[PDB]
């Protein structure tokens, strides 16, 4: 909502890599660690 | 742009009744009433 | 019929020429209340929102850019209100600067401008509890064209690379609160400060709609004229902006109520308010003559069963036959078969704490009894009804009940709000005897002792603001009420709150329901406040025809601003027929079960009461319906038939409800 | 059976609902789903299936889903609170519940009304169920029949339980504080009462009807004081009845007396003096 005047640049969990970086992640995510469940290659699972 | 006429309340019944949160509008440049949609509001807080 | 048509270039370049001639015509007409030659008085009232800022610089700076040092040297010596005449532009202003001690005193003063200057810190960072109120509060009651700009930009380094820096995060923090503009103009170059001020010279300034429909002059000059040695004239020089002022009308004064107009002169004619005076009385003696038909004087004390027969079971009438026999020590069996025949910190703080748990208790348990033992039930909710639906049987207005009001008869009753907004507003557009743009001297009638409280014209803002027709008349209103943001604490729907609407402020104590839309016009009492959503404040208060938004506060003298801002929202509907119903659940744990009926426990505890409350149905959370059977033994104990198969886990309860009334108000100063 | 309570479980919504299957099944053999959706004149499927899921639940309708063929059937409680509703509506009725009367094609009970005077209740059940169209159809005709034969009987002076009212195939009528040929021991004035008895049954074949079944059961007596000893021959037989023109409205008069002096001959010990009065002058005096 509001944040105040502080804006003047000059004078919780972890996050997530930005850019690049997070496409390797995903390259990783899916190829270099392969999560087969099921017979399928799920994505955003819970509990199964 | 136009300016709200009045607060309809219309009810759009088959097959899903629309509690039809819609409006009266009458364009600036025509002097023409319109009905319009107001999106993603339950209780029209925002549009008098 | 008709034949058809076929436009040409000619007929087409016209019909454009006249409607862009027409467009510019009416354009000139609605810039004409500014020829700042004769005719003007552009109202921009400087508002700095930062503790450690001077307005007087503010204004040093907007006209020390006119190249004028007099009418700045002729201001520091004694003033806050000026009448500032621009050559440049030809243009005129007047200047308000705000007590800025006094909170309210500031919403006064902005809330009667055409503008709203914004004075901002290149140093200090604007208070989250103060500036930022302000910014919000004024924004909700109503603002025309407001202005971002800065006078401390030079505090900061003497390198531009730095100052635009803060000058740009100031930008993108006044954009939230106000994003028409995006702007934020520095008054230290001379070339903004230029811009700005050709900016309130010229543009036009956008229009509030309660302030504008009903008229308000701004006075310069406020002389007294003896007549009588208790009562007098207020005379008011200044000039008209808005729908204007009629003889017979009455003007409101803020903080000091409501008053009759005697003789109204005009200096660019003579009126004197005749017999079609508007009175100053609150419940009008017609009002009384208006509720005559009294429809329902309902006896519950003639009741052997809940009042509920609509829906229930039929009168049963039990002729008692008492008769007495003489063995000495017999019971009552024995007897009923002998002589059978056939035919200040402290109590805040405990006080506080006490509602907020109340409010929590509220929402884990709605509106739920605590019966005792010794307690009678029948007794204790005698007066109640039980309907089976809310929404769909035939509750009443006009029902006659000892804990009704006694003004409610002598109360307003408007039948359409919509239609009687309209045909006033246009009476009041047609009936007005000066218009827009008039310079007036006010004489209105006046009560002497108030005299000592008037300030000087030119130290303090005085206003005057134009009333409607019944608007000092009392009725019945419903306000829409949503709460201020970050702004948990609780608010029950009877401990007294200032509301103030239009620019009348009123102490009330008001119910809160939800406005859901209903067949019958009855809704839920909802005892505490909603924390979510917006709801329904009802009360007896003086009627509003403008639809004017409105603050809710209570006053509290240790912040700064001596007002805590609970809620926002606007004046909804002058109507009676809105009821509201306490609800009053009762809770009863379902015991036993057989594979139809279900042995009850703890929601009475005499048969009798059981037998009162027979035909009133049952519902459980789980969603299932019923009814009771018989009660089972003497300790209130009953079966129960129902829609589902219940278990241990469910709660069976009843729902009771009683008429609640709106409360008197009264008006609220200082 | 019948199971009124469950009446008072419904909305305004429910009976709504209910009633367009009704205008909707005298229309269609099976009402679908999206008939039931457009008729009733609903919002939603929110009021419409919470309301079917009540009405089902509550067995006032049965879902028929034949092979793609999703439809709905109206079972004979729904056309019970349907004429219950009706009558609700034009304030006939506001409480039942005590069985007096286990009759083939008729059910009685006793109900009550606004003010609290008691009345009783005769609905028709022709076949109690395979509900097709002529079951309820034929008990709606049924009840009409008796209502407007009954009608005419009170109109006319006869002292038969006056009809209040037809809400289809049930028919409300006055509660009438008597008691039958077989309850009753003993009488103040047996001849004045067959003289009663055969006068009515002279005038009953002079308006043109011959109940053929004038037993004992059949006549209620109802008293009015308890000094005085006042009575009323109150008689129930309408589907029974058989026009003066039928080839066999002889051997039924005849055996509507000869009952009447039989009963009057073993329990009260009274033989009527006169002669019984025989088809003949009934066929001229009509």
């Amino acid at each position: 909502m509001a944040k105040v005047h502080g804006s003047l640049a000059r004078a919780e969990k972890p996050k997530k890599p930005k850019g690049r970086a997070y496409k390797r992640l995903l390259y990783t995510r899916r190829f270099v660690n392969v999560t087969l469940v099921n017979g399928k290659r799920r994505m955003n699972p819970g509990p199964s | 742009k136009g300016i709200v006429l009045e607060k309809l309340g219309i009810e759009s019944k088959q097959p899903n009744s629309a509690i039809r949160k819609c409006v009266r509008v009458q364009l600036i440049k025509n002097g023409k009433k319109v009905t319009a949609f107001v999106p993603n509001d339950g209780c029209l807080n925002f549009v008098d | 019929g008709k034949p058809d048509k076929q436009v040409s270039k000619l007929q087409r370049k016209n019909k454009a020429k006249q409607l862009r001639a027409q467009r510019i015509l009416d354009s000139i007409e609605n810039r004409k209340l500014f020829e700042g030659k004769n005719g003007a008085a552009k109202i921009i009232t400087i508002v700095p929102l930062v503790n450690d800022l001077d307005p007087l610089d503010i204004l040093y700076k907007l006209l020390k850019c006119a190249d004028d040092e007099g009418i700045m040297v002729q201001e520091v010596d004694s003033k806050r209100i000026f009448n500032v005449h621009i050559k440049k532009f030809k243009s005129n202003l007047k200047i308000i600067i705000p007590d800025m001690t006094n909170f309210l005193n500031i919403l006064d003063c902005a809330k009667v401008a055409d503008f709203v200057v914004f004075g901002l810190s290149g140093v200090q960072e604007v208070d989250e509890e103060f500036g930022e109120q302000i910014i919000r509060a004024l924004e909700l009651q109503g603002i025309a064209s407001y202005i971002g700009v800065i006078s401390n930009l030079s505090a900061v380094h003497e390198k531009e690379k730095f100052q635009l820096d803060v000058k740009q995060s100031l930008e993108s923090y006044f954009k939230h609160f106000f994003p028409s503009e995006e702007r934020v103009y520095n008054l230290e170059k001379n070339s903004d400060a230029l811009n700005v001020l050709r900016t309130l010279c010229q543009r036009l300034p956008r229009s509030i709609n309660w302030r504008d429909n009903r008229g308000y002059v701004v006075a310069d000059f406020v002389d007294f004229v003896e007549t009588s040695p208790d009562s007098g004239d207020l005379v008011i020089e200044g000039t008209v902006r808005g729908i204007g002022f009629n003889a017979n009308r009455l003007v409101h004064i803020p903080d000091f109520g409501d008053f009759q107009l005697n003789k109204i002169e005009k200096i660019s004619t003579v009126f004197e308010s005749n017999m079609n005076r508007d009175t100053l009385d609150e419940y009008a003696p017609e009002g009384t003559e208006d509720w005559s038909d009294y429809d329902e004087d309902f006896e519950y004390d003639g009741l052997t069963t809940a009042r509920y027969d609509d829906h229930g079971f039929l009168p049963g009438r039990e002729q008692t036959s008492k008769k007495a026999a003489v063995p000495k020590g017999t019971s009552d069996y024995q007897a009923k078969w002998y002589l059978d025949d056939v035919i200040s910190p402290e109590e805040e703080e405990r006080q506080l704490r006490e509602f907020r748990d109340m409010e929590k208790e509220d929402r884990e348990f709605p509106d739920e009894i605590e019966l005792e033992p010794s307690e009678s039930a029948i007794e204790r909710l005698k007066r109640y009804r039980g309907l089976k639906n809310l929404y769909n049987c035939d509750w009443q207005v006009d029902e006659k009940d000892p804990s009704s009001p006694a003004e409610w008869k002598r109360l307003l009753r408007i039948g359409n709000y919509k239609n009687t907004k309209n045909r006033i507003i246009k009476e009041t557009k047609n009936e007005a005897q000066a218009i827009a743009g008039d310079r007036i001297r006010m004489f209105i009638r006046f009560p002497k002792f108030l005299l000592e409280k008037i300030q000087d014209p030119k130290q303090l803002l005085f206003a005057v603001y134009g009333l409607l027709l019944h608007e000092h008349k009392n009725a019945v209103v419903n306000f829409s009420l949503q709460r201020w943001e970050q702004y948990d604490k609780p608010v029950p729907s009877q401990e007294p709150i200032v509301v103030q609407y239009g620019v009348r402020r009123y102490t009330i104590q008001p119910l809160f329901s939800q406005g859901s839309n209903s067949p019958n016009n009855v809704h839920k009492y909802e005892r505490f406040l909603h924390p979510d959503t917006v709801s329904v404040a009802t009360c007896i208060a003086p009627v509003d025809f403008t639809q004017s938004p409105a603050i809710f506060f209570k006053p509290s003298p240790t912040d700064a601003k001596n007002i805590e801002l609970i809620g926002h929202g606007t004046f909804l509907n002058a109507d009676h027929s809105r009821i509201l119903a306490k609800r009053a659940i009762l809770t009863g744990h379902p015991f036993r079960f057989h594979k139809t009926v279900v042995t009850v426990r703890y929601m009475f505890f005499r048969p009798e009461d059981v037998e009162w409350f027979k035909s009133i149905p049952l519902f459980t959370k789980s969603g299932r319906s019923g009814f009771i059977k018989e009660s089972l033994g003497t300790h209130g104990y009953f079966k129960a038939t129902f829609d589902g198969k219940l278990s241990a886990q469910d709660v069976v309860a009843m729902s009771l409800y009683k008429r609640m009334w709106p409360m008197p108000s009264l008006p609220w100063n200082g | 059976k019948l199971d009124t309570s469950h009446m008072r479980y419904l909305t305004t919504d429910d009976f709504r609902v209910l009633q367009a299957v009704e205008q909707g099944s005298r229309s269609h053999e099976v009402v679908p789903t999206p008939l039931i959706h457009q008729i009733s004149g609903m919002r939603s499927q929110s009021g419409t299936n919470r309301a079917i899921s009540d009405l089902a639940k509550l067995s006032l309708i049965s879902k028929m889903r034949n092979v793609k063929y999703d439809g709905y059937r109206l079972t004979y409680n729904g056309i019970d609170y349907l004429a219950l509703k009706t009558m609700l509506n034009r304030d006939t009725v506001y409480s039942v519940g005590n069985t007096i009367g286990v009759g083939k094609e008729s059910d009685i009970y006793k109900v009550s009304d606004k003010n609290g005077n008691p009345r009783v209740m005769k609905i028709h059940r022709l076949g109690r169920s395979n509900q097709g169209a002529n079951w309820m159809h034929l008990s709606r005709l049924a009840a009409n029949k008796e209502y407007q034969f009954m009608s005419m009987l009170y109109s006319k002076g006869f002292k038969v339980p006056e009809p209040f009212d037809n809400s289809r195939h049930i028919v409300v009528m006055e509660l009438i504080e008597g008691y039958p040929m077989r309850r009753l021991r003993k009488h103040k004035n047996i001849p004045k009462l067959y003289s009663d008895l055969m006068c009515f049954i002279v005038d009953l074949a002079n308006s043109g009807l011959i109940h053929c079944d004038f037993n004992e059961f059949n006549i209620m007596i109802k008293d009015k004081l308890e000094d005085e000893n006042d009575c009323g021959f109150v008689v129930i037989d309408f589907p029974q009845c058989i026009s003066i023109q039928h080839q066999d409205a002889d051997y039924y008069f005849q055996r509507d007396v000869d009952c009447i002096r039989r009963f009057f001959k073993k329990k009260l010990k009274y033989e009527p003096k006169p002669d019984s009065s025989m088809l003949d002058t009934e066929g001229f005096g009509d």
